[PDB]
């Protein structure tokens, strides 16, 4: 069943997630959605409190991921529940307990007696027509040989006990649905009609009557009840007989159409006769209220609290393991919980946030206008989970069974899924402070890595944590900057004291890019791409301050003079970002690299890093410069011209022509890969008449 | 004696011939692989093949029986040599780094019909280093 559920929920995911679903097939009836939610939660809890079996845990995780993907993250948890669920019917012993509903306590109201009598007359009439069609004729004595029956008299001349035989099924059929609560009323139409008021019986050819579609469902349930009743007293006959299992004892669902035919027919005939009398039947329950605005009932909400506190005791268990590391016994009952964590929680996070990338980013902003609204406090707790995962992965590489790569993967895609709604309008102060304590702690962690690498260059714990830093932390923060840049959330997400932390991280990365070692060689890509992010598409103007004093967003201008002089705020841009060279310096450096063209053997990291930088701040401001809007000039953070990209791109592809001669490059392919976005943003018909060398140098 | 990773490598190889996943390779199940590789084995030959390896005599090879014959073959370092050999024949460019440009030739070489733009999109995660060109280092991690 695990594999069956996985395959079904992977193949038919659109049927559940998309409001339209499959065009031909349709969409769920919300009952399938309730069943899927119950299955997901049951499997998740059972796996949580289940002992680790490798095969079972490797088959259960795909099922959970598929069910989570199929379930809409904005799913509506109905307060309405099901009618007396038949869980005990499919019990382990016997496989079928046919318990019916009890109707002894309930009593039928009096006004229904006219309906009861009329339907009894109708049943007697069809009875007579059937067997004077078979050939039975009224006689005074009951003889089987001559097929004559004294009971062939009209309903009025029938004896009282003869009327009761029709009445009994009628009143039980009414009481089973009255005790179920279904409201039966009768209109002013029937009331007017009731006021209006050998026999030849002529019953209504009721076959032409048809029911409403809800009425078909109601007839189905009441037929299932009738079959449960029959199976119940049949089963009692079976234990009285001590065997002889009836082939039709199988449940209603297992029954076939031919077997269901008579029971259904009884359902339709009784309901259609009720309609033809004009009695109005309806559902037994009043809809009380639907609490749509409530985030509590959100599936993503429930999933996130589950994930949130699971990571919570995971982190405090890791604290307990750190405290017991002073001891001798590392074996604990929590091995089950940590394998559960590393094998389910992280992969489930990854698959869920891959499948629902759009949901948590845009709360029905414009993609998928049908829905996809992610709640705002759901957004802030997504950010809180981001922070807490970042803190948990801090200094636990040995405890992780080489799954730290998976943790970094989940963490960076979650960073991509991060969105800034909460920070713009409303965000919990504790969550804000916690996650940006995460940011600054990453800052001084990278710092203490640089000082310990400068104190002792030899490369244990400090070495593995330096590898952790250069593998996770810098690519992580760079992907953070990437998604903020692509979403244009920078200039308003990174307003206050965050820009101080960003100058700190910036200076740290800058000393990293000026320093060289084997770890720096390993992190060449991370350094290049983060500094990239920085220096042609990045939110702040860290190079050009000369026009930043006029920027309204500018840090010093946003926070006046009082607190700036008071706090650890260095009172000058060059003071807060000292080791950073200016634009004049960092672009005369680019031009001198151009006419120089150093061999890759002497000064490699410069031409391996220096171009993508220019690629992700420089064109933040190629769109943002005056070349796009003559108004709002001198309000801009910096001034940067399409001719400036023309010069710098001429520079870069000329030094690429110089590049192709030095061992043909995996890293000049670094710059090429990161430059297709740059040159694609570049206005193409500049690229024509300037691309002439690149095709002969490229087919070389 | 065999490395646990080499056990896992023999796991996936064992399941490669065991499509139905029951842990037993029947003569016909083995025969499908041989015909897929172009060779036409007689039914009698296939029985002779499995019988030599089937110590139990059930007629279908189990994994413990599969390991014993694995040990009987001196495949001590041939696995990565084949992986290295795959890397060089895959790099028809001969640069020591396989480029997405040659990826369009090799997709036709195997016969796979996976679309090329997705192949480049997968090669952006296959290249965790990112080179835009797969080396032996990025080859082994992929394998
Ligand atoms: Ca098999
Ligand atoms: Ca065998
Ligand atoms: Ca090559
Ligand atoms: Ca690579």
């Amino acid at each position: 069943p695990l594999k069956l559920l996985t395959n079904h929920y992977e193949r038919c995911w659109k049927y559940y997630c998309l409001p339209g679903g499959w065009g031909n097939f349709g969409a769920a009836s919300e009952e399938e959605l309730h069943l899927s939610r119950k299955l997901f939660w049951g499997i998740f809890d059972a796996l949580s409190q289940k002992k680790y079996e490798q095969e079972l845990f490797k088959l259960a995780l795909p099922c959970l991921s598929a069910v989570a993907g199929a379930l809409p993250p904005d799913y509506m948890e109905s307060n309405y529940v099901s009618m007396m669920e038949k869980q005990s019917s499919m019990d382990s012993e016997g496989n079928f307990n046919p318990q019916p509903v009890d109707t002894s306590n309930i009593t039928i109201p009096e006004k229904l007696e006219y309906f009861i009598n009329k339907y009894a007359e109708h049943s007697h009439d069809k009875w007579s027509m059937d067997k004077l069609a078979n050939g039975w004729i009224y006689g005074e004595i009951y003889s089987d040989s001559s097929k004559v029956q004294p009971l062939m008299k009209p309903y009025k001349l029938l004896s009282e006990k003869e009327k009761e035989i029709y009445r009994w099924p009628i009143k039980e059929s009414l009481k089973t649905m009255l005790a179920w609560g279904w409201r039966i009323e009768r209109t002013r139409e029937g009331d007017s009609m009731a006021l209006y008021n050998g026999y030849s019986p002529r019953a209504i050819d009721m076959s032409n009557v048809t029911l409403s579609r809800d009425l078909h469902a109601m007839a189905e349930m009441m037929a299932e009840n009738y079959h449960n009743i029959w199976a119940k007293k049949k089963k009692m006959e079976l234990e009285s007989k001590g065997g002889g299992n009836h082939p039709l004892l199988v449940p209603y669902d297992t029954l076939t159409a031919k077997e269901k035919a008579k029971d259904r027919e009884k359902a339709q005939d009784i309901l259609k006769f009720l309609q033809i009398n004009g009695y109005a039947v309806s559902r037994g329950f009043k809809d009380l209220e639907l609490d749509t605005p409530s985030i509590e009932k959100r599936f993503a909400y429930s999933f996130l609290q589950q994930l949130i506190r699971y990571v919570d005791e995971a982190h405090q268990y890791i604290l307990e393991f750190d405290g017991g590391s002073r001891g001798k016994g590392e074996h604990f009952p929590y091995e089950q919980e940590i394998k559960f964590f590393a094998k389910v929680v992280l992969p489930l996070i990854d698959q869920y946030f891959k499948n629902h990338r759009l949901y948590f980013l845009s709360a029905a902003s414009r993609p998928l206008c049908s829905g996809g609204h992610a709640s705002n406090k759901e957004k802030e707790m997504v950010t809180s989970l981001f922070c807490k995962l970042g803190v948990l992965v801090r200094h636990r590489i040995s405890l992780f069974g080489n799954d730290a790569t998976s943790i970094v993967n989940c963490l960076h895609i979650l960073g991509q899924t991060l969105d800034a709604r909460t920070v713009m309008k409303t965000g919990l102060e504790s969550v804000k402070s916690a996650l940006r304590a995460f940011l600054d702690n990453a800052a001084e962690d990278l710092e203490k890595t640089m000082e310990n690498l400068k104190q002792g260059q030899f490369t244990k714990g400090v070495t593995q944590i330096i590898n952790y830093t250069t593998v996770a932390l810098l690519p992580m923060l760079s992907s953070l900057f990437e998604h903020i840049g692509q979403h244009q959330f920078g200039e308003d997400l990174i307003l206050e004291d965050v820009q101080v932390s960003c100058y700190r991280i910036l200076t740290s990365l800058y000393a990293l890019g000026t320093s060289k070692s084997i770890y720096v060689e390993r992190q060449r890509s991370a350094l290049g791409e983060c500094l990239a992010a920085f220096a042609g598409a990045f939110p702040v103007a860290f190079l050009e301050t000369h026009l930043d004093k006029h920027n309204i967003y500018s840090i010093y201008n946003t926070k006046s003079s009082r607190e700036r002089a008071a706090l650890s705020l260095p009172t000058n841009v060059e003071d807060v970002c000292p080791n950073i060279p200016s634009l004049e310096k960092l672009m005369e450096e680019i031009v001198e690299l151009a006419e120089s063209g150093i061999r890759y053997t002497q000064m490699p990291h410069v031409m391996e890093v220096i171009l993508p930088m220019l690629c992700s701040y420089m064109s933040r401001w190629w769109e943002h410069g005056p070349e796009n809007n003559p108004e709002r000039a001198e309000m801009c953070c910096t001034a940067l011209n399409s001719e400036h990209m023309n010069t710098l791109l001429g520079n870069i592809l000329k030094i690429i022509y110089n590049n192709l001669g030095i061992d043909e490059g995996a890293w000049m392919k670094r710059l090429a890969v990161f430059s297709q976005p740059i040159i694609n943003k570049v206005k193409p018909q500049l690229l024509k008449t300037h691309f002439l060398p690149l095709m002969e140098k490229l087919k070389k | 004696q065999l490395t646990e990773e080499q056990i896992a490598e023999f796991k996936e190889a064992f399941s490669l011939f065991d499509k139905d996943g029951d842990g037993t390779i029947t003569t016909k199940e083995l025969g499908t692989v041989m015909r897929s590789l172009g060779q036409n084995p007689t039914e009698a030959e296939l029985q002779d093949m499995i019988n030599e390896v089937d110590a139990d005599g059930n007629g279908t090879i189990d994994f413990p029986e599969f390991l014993t014959m694995m040990a009987r073959k001196m495949k001590d370092t041939d696995s990565e040599e084949e992986i290295r050999e795959a890397f060089r024949v895959f790099d028809k460019d001969g640069n020591g780094y396989i480029s997405a440009a040659e990826l369009r030739h090799v997709m036709t070489n195997l016969g796979e019909k996976l679309t090329d733009e997705e192949v480049d999109e997968m090669i952006r995660e296959a290249d965790i280093d990112g080179d835009g060109q797969v080396n032996y280092e990025e080859f082994v991690q992929m394998m």
